[PDB]
């Protein structure tokens, strides 16, 4: 997260850490007590998922859980066209007991609203190229479809939306993939892709447009 | 895919942040360099040069906001620092080499290469137009140089060494 700050601790209790040999590589979002949503480009054959975190040291995080998952389902049209349909569902081996620090979030039914200010959180790179010790939060504002397509055609697809590109140089960055973009109290997007360096003025990042997938998500979770 | 590209220490290769040497598995005495091709006055072609070891380091870049590289990802490959796009690889028709690896100062959002497991290491595969069919990068011997070029079925196999010596 570029030009953010430390999150208020446990203010994003849906945040999931996807770790590989004790190192974060992606985030995800708890959307049901047994399911984590993430970007399909974060796919692995198995996962170690941290819930209830702030720092990434579970042994210093009361209320946290490190849980295993084997099963994940990538959207069937992931990467056709290239970069599009970038979501997957991970089924936890067991349902988690939700608490004030581990809680699911509802997914937006309605499309993003151009201009609206949203929140993105993650443990990815800072403006100084270092990794943070605690979860970071930043606001970014949704860009119109007209601006997103002008910047990103021929790779813009409506499974995507753009946010950021302000004078404020606020953005997501590497290691933030799969984490949440929250708009008006609901999960609106997942961190997907963008340009490097991150935080360029006039260059918004690209997010998975989850309003397009609410039927696929509900059917996958119920099957 | 699930398969993460790893360096010679077994650590995931970073998305752009760190540089690496492409060390040929049976040509560790040689390393990547730039050379002249055709009638060009500036050296813009990539060769494996027996006088440079480990050679010019590269960075692997994907637009995805992940900090690791998978074999499935389309990549840009570039020489130089993260801040520079003057060393970006492309594949260009050039007689009599064929489809030669050359350096550009322009870069697409999504590059045309993938790094794929081969033997004891990895090969570089070029996907014209970012389609389904990949062409292996190998060596073409012309003008006393070993140019990196399309040589489908005869890849140059590399291991990937983090460039912590600089
Ligand atoms: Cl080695
Ligand atoms: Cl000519």
């Amino acid at each position: 997260i570029i030009n953010g700050e430390d999150c208020s601790p446990h203010s994003q209790p849906w945040q999931a850490a996807l770790v590989m040999e004790n190192e974060l590589f992606c985030s995800g979002v708890l959307v049901h007590p047994q399911w984590v949503l993430s970007a399909a480009h974060c796919f692995q054959n198995s996962y170690t998922i941290g819930l209830g975190l702030h720092s990434l040291e579970a042994d210093q995080e009361p209320g946290s859980q490190m849980v295993e998952a084997s099963l994940s389902v990538r959207h069937p049209e992931y990467n056709r066209p290239l970069l599009a349909n970038d979501l997957m569902l991970i089924k936890l081996d067991e349902s988690v007991s939700e608490s004030d620090t581990i809680r699911s979030i509802s997914i937006a039914s309605q499309c993003p609203t151009a201009g609206n200010s949203c929140l993105v959180s993650g443990w990815g790179l800072l403006a100084n190229g270092r990794m943070p010790t605690v979860l970071q939060c930043v606001n970014v504002s949704v860009v119109s479809e007209e601006v997103c397509s002008k910047l990103y055609d021929p790779l813009y697809h409506p499974s995507m939306f753009c946010a950021g590109g302000g004078q404020d140089q606020k953005d997501s960055c590497n290691g933030d993939s799969g984490g949440p973009l929250i708009c008006n109290g609901y999960l609106q997007g997942l961190v997907s892709f963008g340009k490097a360096p991150c935080g360029q003025v006039g260059v918004p990042g690209v997010y998975t447009n989850l309003c397009k997938f609410t039927e696929w998500i509900e059917k996958t979770v119920q099957a | 895919g699930s398969s993460v590209v790893v360096d010679t220490n077994g650590q995931p290769v970073s998305n752009g942040a760190d540089a690496y040497y492409l060390v040929p598995v049976s040509h560790g005495h040689a390393g990547l360099a730039l050379a002249k091709i055709g009638n060009e006055a500036e050296p813009r072609a990539v060769v494996l040069d027996p006088h440079h070891r480990p050679g010019l380091p590269v960075r692997f870049e994907s637009p995805l906001r992940i900090n690791i590289i998978k074999e499935s990802y389309f990549l840009n490959i570039k020489f130089g620092p993260s801040s520079s796009d003057s060393g970006v690889w492309d594949v260009i028709q050039q007689d009599p080499i064929g489809l030669a690896v050359k350096v550009t100062d322009t870069k697409s959002l999504l590059g045309p290469f993938k790094v794929e497991k081969e033997g004891e290491g990895y090969k570089i595969v070029y996907y014209p137009e970012r389609g389904q069919t990949g062409l292996d990068i190998g060596l073409v011997h012309r003008n006393d140089k070993y140019y990196l070029a399309v040589k489908d079925g005869e890849p140059c196999v590399f291991k990937i060494r983090k460039a912590t010596d600089e």
